[PDB]
RNA sequence: AGCAACGCGAAGAACCUUACCAGGUCUUGACAUCCUUUGACCACUCUAGAGAUAGAGCUUUCCCUUCGGGGACAAAGUGACAGGUGGUGCAUGGUUGUCGUCAGCUCGUGUCGUGAGAUGUUGGGUUAAGUCCCGCAACGAGCGCAACCCUUAUUGUUAGUUGCCAUCAUUUAGUUGGGCACUCUAGCGAGACUGCCGGUGACAAACCGGAGGAAGGUGGGGAUGACGUCAAAUCAUCAUGCCCCUUAUGACCUGGGCUACACACGUGCUACAAUGGGAAGUACAACGAGUCGCUAGACCGCGAGGUCAUGCAAAUCUCUUAAAGCUUCUCUCAGUUCGGAUUGCAGGCUGCAACUCGCCUGCAUGAAGCCGGAAUCGCUAGUAAUCGCGGAUCAGCACGCCGCGGUG
C-alpha cells in the first residue's frame, strides 16, 4: 500500500528505460522480487531469482499491478 | 515560593537524614520552611526466568523502589542562598533546586 | 448546625459520611441515592443500621464516596453510617455489635502467583 | 539447584549495595563503567589481595574505595603506585578519580580471601582434606560462630566428579538477621575446573 | 560464530530497521533489558552481589 | 475432608422477603456471578405468581418445596470389587439442596420464551403435585424401598 | 521426550536477528597483542555492480619539545598467531527441575553388646510440624520446623504540595481568596499473646465454648526449599580438560527456508443463542508508562486515521469517558437479525521495502456448528466462574506471558 507512488528499483527501471527504444531482450536478470509491474514492463521477459535459480516470466498485460515475486514460487511441493 | 527543593533516593533513612540537614540549616538562618512533604514512592517490577535453558514455569521477581521528598522555602534571605547552595552530603541522593 | 461524621472502608473503596437531623433521605456525590446506586436493592443493605439501632429516623445522610465498584462502595457506605451512629450515642455499641455492622471486611483480591493461570487455578494436565 | 545466594537474600535488609549512586537517563553508561572499572582492577588484585570495592560518584568525579590486606604493597614506596592507579583509571573513565584505600582487619574472617587462598593450594598439588581443615581451624581461632567449606569437581585430578566439605560450629542460613558471608572461586590442578565455596558466620 | 557478530553489531547499521540490541557482558541477543543493557541471566547474577543499585528481591 | 467435619457456610437473608430460602434460590439461578439478573428473574416470577391465581409467593413456594424434596435416597457403593446400591436416610440440608436443584434444573428445560414464564409456571405445577420434579422425587422413592433388598444388612 | 518434553530456550523470524540452503567473493584475516618502516587514520563526490567491492576526484597531515621523544593510526612486511553456535552434560565449574516446603539428617558424655552395632531418635496422646506433654538408660547439643523480612485488615503522632474541601464568597468547575478538619500520601510508634472466663482431658500438653476488640488461635498472602534421589537438563548465556578444522567447519554480500501439508498428539481462543442479538441514554476502579516520548483541543474522513497546534522529564499534563452493569425501544425459538470461518474489491500505518510473509478499516459473501462416547482436568472463599485495564520485549506485529481491579 504505497499510495505515495509505487515501488520500483533503480537498477530495474534503469535497464527497462535503456531498452525502451527497440525490440527487447530476454536478458533482464535481476533479483529484485519486491518491485511491482509498471505498465512499461510489457512485452519484455524478466528473470526472477527464486532463491536458487533465475526463472523467466513473460509480462502480459493482465499482470500490471502485481509484484515480480508472484510469478516465481520458492517452495517446490510435489 | 520562589525557592523549592526535590530529593530522590533509594533509602528513606538517608533521605530523611539529608532532609533534616537542609531544614535545620535553613531555619537556623531564616524562618518558615514548609515541612519535608512525602511523595508517593514510585515502584517497578522485573520478572525473570531463573534457569539457563528450560523450565519457564518457575521465575524470580525483582523490584526497585524510588523514595521522594519535597521541601519548599518561604521568604529567603541573602544568607540562605549562600548557606544552602554549599552543603552537599551525601553521595547517592538526587538534589534539584528550582526557583 | 450539629453533625456527625464517620469513615467507612470496604474493598478498595472509602466513604466519608455525615449524619444530620432531618426526615430520612440520603444523597451521594450531589445525586440522589435512588439514581447513584440504582441497581435493585443495595439500598436496603444501606439502611440496615437505622433498621437495627436508633430505630429508625430521622437523619439526612450526606456522603462522599470514591473507589471500587457499585457493590463495594455501598457496603462501605453502610460501614460509615454505622460508625457515625455509634458517635451519636455510645449506648449503640451493643445492638450494632451483635449484628456485625461495625467491623471492616478484610476480603481483598488475592494476588496472582507465577506459573499459575490465576491466584489458584492451574493449567490443564495430561498424565501422558 | 535449591539454595538462594546468601548475600542476595540479605541485600537491602541488613547490608547495603556495593554501588551507591543515584542516576536516571545516565544509568546504562554508569553501570557499564562500574563493570569496566571493577573488571580492570583485578590486575593488582592478582597480588595485593583485595576483597571489595565501593564506587561512589559526584558531578564529574568518581570516588573509589578498596579494601585490601596489603597497604604498602599497593600504594608504593612514598606514594608512587596510587599515582599510577589514578593516571590509568583516568584513561578509561575520562573523569577525575580519587581512590581512598581502606585496610582490612582480621583477614582470615573473610569469604573471598579464605576461599581464594585455599583454592591456590589445589593448584600446587596439595591434598584437599587438610586444606579445608586448616582453613576452618585458622578461621575459628580468629573467633567466629561457624564456618563451612566445600570443594567440587574432579578431585585428586581423577575421574568422575564428586563433592565434599567440612563444617565447624553453627551456620544458620534461614535466619535473616545473621550477617553471613559467602564467595565462590575457581582453580585447576591439571584437569578441568574446580569450585570452592565458603560461608562464615560472624554473629549479627 | 560469536566474535564476528559482536563486531558486526557495533558498526553502524545499513538501514534504520537493522540495528538490534545485545547484552554487554555476553553477546546474548534474546531477552535483554534496555534500561540496564543486560540479558536475562546476567541481571539475576549481578543483582546478587548488590552491584546494580536499586534492584532487589520483591515479595508482597 | 480427612481431619473431620467442617462448617456450614452461613447465608445472608435477602431483605425483600427476609427469607434465607429465597436467597439460596437466587444463588442457584445465578450463572457467572451475574446476580442482579437472577434477582430480577426471581422477582418477576413471584410477581407473575401472585398476579395470576395466587395468594402470596412465599406460601405456594414453600408448599412446592415440601412436595418436591426427597426423604429416601440411595448410595451406590463399592465393597471389594463388586458394586451395588443401598438406601439411607437424608439429613435436612441435603433435602433442601436437592429440592432447589431439581426445581431449577427442570425449569431450565421447559421450552417457553422466558426464564420467568418457566420458573413461575414450574413451581406452580409443583405446588399441585405435578411436574418432572415431583416425578423425579417419586423415581427416587421407587428406586429406594426396592433396592433395600441388597441393603438390608449393609 | 512419562509424571518432572510439547503458548518450552524464543520477554517479539518480512531484511537484521540467523547457526541452515543456492549463487557472488577474501585469506595475518570481520576481532587481539607484539616487532619494524614509522607515525597524525579520514570522511565526502562520480562512474560499474544485486550488493560485497573495484576504478577515478579536495585529501587521512605532528596537537611533547630542552633540537635530542612519546599518544591516536592506514598500508606493508612479518610470523608468532587469531577464529569455531565443530564433538564429548557419561571428563567438569556454574545455573535449574522433581520427590516437596514433605519433616527429616547427625554429634558429645553415659549405658548396653565378644564384635560390626544399638540407645537416644522406641511407646501412649497431641500437632501443619523430630511441634509439645507423660513414661522410659539415658542426659544434653547442632543443621532443619517456627520466629526475625515484605504486603494487606484497625489507629495515635509528625508533615500539608502538585493531594483534600467540612464552617465561608465565587465562577464552567476546588478554581481563587482561605484552611490542613476529613480522605490521601509516608516516616516513627501501638495492637493478637491461648493473653483472661467455662467445660473435656492423666490436674499435663492440647481441644471445644464465651467476653472484649478492626482482627482469634501459624488473622490472609508472599519470600525463604535440609542430608539426599533421577550418570535428570544445559559445552548454544558464560567459562573450561581432552579431541577435531585451518586458501576452511574461518570471514563478507544478495535472494531464499525457519511460516512447507494425504495426517496424528498437546495447550488455548470464538461459538452452538432469549440468563440472548441490535439501537439510544446513564454510572462506578486499580496496578503501571512517557523526551525526540505520552498528545490536550479544533477541524477534514462512514471508518481505520490525517492536518494545524497544546501541556508535560511528571500526586501538577497525557496515555485513561474501563467492560460486564442499569434504563428504554425493538426482535420471537428459526441454521435464524445466532455464529463469523473463507473468498472479491477499495483503503490506512510503520518501514529503504509488507509477493513468499505484517497489523488494522469499509462494502460484498455467509462454512462447520443446535452443548459434544470411552476417557480425562482445575478448584475449599473474595476462591471457582465471568469482565475489562496496564507493560516487559518492540518501527511495526500477542488468542501467549507477568500484574491489576469489578460482579461474585
Ligand atoms: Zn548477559
Amino acid at each position: 500500500s504505497l499510495k505515495k507512488g509505487p515501488f520500483v528499483d533503480d537498477h530495474l527501471m534503469k535497464k527497462v528505460e535503456a531498452q525502451q527504444g527497440a525490440e527487447k531482450k530476454k536478458v533482464i536478470k535481476t533479483w529484485s522480487r519486491r518491485s511491482t509491474i509498471f505498465p512499461s514492463f510489457v512485452g519484455f521477459t524478466i528473470a526472477v531469482y527464486d532463491g536458487r535459480k533465475h526463472v523467466p516470466v513473460y509480462i502480459q498485460e493482465d499482470m500490471v499491478g502485481h509484484k515480480l515475486g508472484e510469478f516465481a514460487p520458492t517452495r517446490t511441493y510435489r | 515560593q520562589k525557592i523549592r527543593i526535590r530529593l530522590k533516593a533509594y533509602e528513606h533513612r538517608i533521605l530523611d537524614q539529608s532532609a533534616d540537614k537542609i531544614v535545620e540549616t535553613a531555619k537556623r538562618t531564616g524562618a518558615d520552611v514548609s515541612g519535608p512533604i512525602p511523595l508517593p514512592t514510585e515502584r517497578s517490577l522485573y520478572t525473570v526466568i531463573r534457569a539457563t535453558h528450560k523450565y519457564k514455569d518457575s521465575r524470580e521477581q525483582f523490584e526497585m523502589r524510588t523514595h521522594k521528598r519535597l521541601i519548599d522555602i518561604v521568604n529567603p534571605t541573602p544568607k540562605t542562598v549562600d548557606a544552602l547552595m554549599k552543603l552537599d552530603l551525601p553521595s547517592g541522593v538526587n538534589i534539584e533546586i528550582k526557583l | 448546625q450539629v453533625q456527625y461524621s464517620g469513615t467507612g472502608r470496604r474493598k478498595n473503596a472509602v466513604a466519608r459520611v455525615r449524619l444530620v437531623p432531618g426526615t430520612g433521605k440520603i444523597t451521594v456525590n450531589k445525586k440522589d441515592v435512588e439514581e447513584y446506586i440504582p441497581h435493585a436493592d443495595l439500598r436496603e443493605v444501606i439502611n440496615q443500621p437505622f433498621g437495627v439501632t436508633e430505630t429508625k429516623g430521622a437523619y439526612d445522610v450526606i456522603v462522599n464516596v470514591n473507589g471500587g465498584g457499585y457493590a463495594g462502595q455501598s457496603g462501605a457506605i453502610r460501614h460509615g453510617i454505622a460508625r457515625a451512629l455509634l458517635q451519636v450515642d455510645p449506648d449503640f455499641r451493643s445492638a450494632l455489635k451483635r449484628a456485625g455492622l461495625l467491623t471492616r471486611d478484610a476480603r481483598m483480591v488475592e494476588r496472582k502467583k507465577p506459573g499459575l493461570k490465576k491466584a489458584r487455578k492451574a493449567s490443564q494436565f495430561s498424565k501422558r | 539447584g535449591q539454595k538462594v545466594h546468601p548475600i542476595g537474600m540479605r541485600v537491602g535488609i541488613i547490608r547495603d549495595w556495593d554501588a551507591k549512586w543515584y542516576a536516571e537517563k545516565e544509568y546504562a553508561e554508569f553501570l557499564h563503567e562500574d563493570l569496566r572499572i571493577r573488571k580492570f582492577i583485578a590486575t593488582k588484585l592478582a597480588d595485593a589481595a583485595v576483597s571489595t570495592i565501593e564506587i561512589e560518584r559526584a558531578a564529574n568525579r568518581v570516588n573509589i574505595s578498596i579494601h585490601t590486606a596489603k597497604p604498602g604493597m599497593v600504594i608504593g614506596k612514598g606514594g608512587s603506585e596510587v599515582e599510577n592507579l589514578r593516571k590509568e583509571l583516568n584513561k578509561l573513565t575520562g573523569k577525575r578519580v580519587h581512590i581512598n584505600i581502606v585496610e582490612i582487619k582480621k583477614p582470615d574472617l573473610d569469604a573471598k580471601l579464605v576461599g581464594e587462598g585455599i583454592a591456590r593450594q589445589l593448584e600446587n598439588r596439595v591434598a584437599f582434606r587438610r586444606a579445608q581443615k586448616q582453613a576452618i581451624q585458622r578461621a575459628m581461632r580468629a573467633g567466629a560462630k561457624g564456618i563451612k567449606t566445600q570443594v567440587s569437581g574432579r578431585l585428586n585430578g581423577a575421574d568422575i566428579a564428586r563433592s565434599e566439605g567440612y563444617s565447624e560450629g553453627t551456620v544458620p542460613l534461614h535466619t535473616l538477621r545473621a550477617d553471613i558471608d559467602y564467595a565462590w572461586e575457581e582453580a585447576d590442578t591439571t584437569y578441568g575446573k574446580l569450585g570452592v565455596k565458603v560461608w562464615i558466620y560472624r554473629g549479627e | 560464530a560469536k566474535k564476528s557478530m559482536i563486531a558486526k553489531n557495533k558498526r553502524p547499521a545499513k538501514h534504520s530497521t537493522q540495528a538490534y540490541t545485545r547484552c554487554e557482558r555476553c553477546g546474548r541477543p534474546h531477552s535483554v533489558y534496555r534500561k540496564f543493557h543486560l540479558c536475562r541471566i546476567c541481571f539475576r547474577e549481578l543483582a546478587y552481589k548488590g552491584q546494580i543499585p536499586g534492584v532487589k528481591k520483591a515479595s508482597w | 475432608p480427612r481431619k473431620g467435619p467442617v462448617a456450614k457456610r452461613d447465608v445472608l437473608p435477602d431483605p425483600i422477603y427476609n427469607s434465607k430460602l429465597v436467597t439460596r434460590l437466587i444463588n442457584r439461578v445465578m450463572v457467572d456471578g451475574k446476580r442482579g439478573i437472577a434477582a430480577n428473574i426471581i422477582y418477576n416470577s413471584f410477581d407473575i405468581i401472585k398476579e395470576s391465581t395466587g395468594n402470596d409467593p412465599l406460601e405456594v413456594f414453600e408448599q412446592a418445596m415440601k412436595n418436591v424434596m426427597p426423604v429416601l435416597e440411595v448410595k451406590a457403593r463399592r465393597v471389594g470389587g463388586s458394586n451395588y446400591q443401598v438406601p439411607v436416610e437424608v439429613r435436612p440440608e441435603r433435602r433442601t439442596t436437592l429440592g432447589l436443584r431439581w426445581v431449577v434444573n427442570y425449569a431450565r428445560l421447559r421450552g417457553e420464551h422466558t426464564m420467568e414464564e418457566r420458573l413461575a409456571k414450574e413451581i406452580m405445577d409443583a405446588a399441585n403435585n405435578t411436574g418432572a420434579s415431583v416425578k423425579k422425587r417419586e423415581d427416587t422413592h421407587k428406586m429406594a424401598d426396592a433396592n433395600r433388598a441388597f441393603a438390608h444388612y449393609r
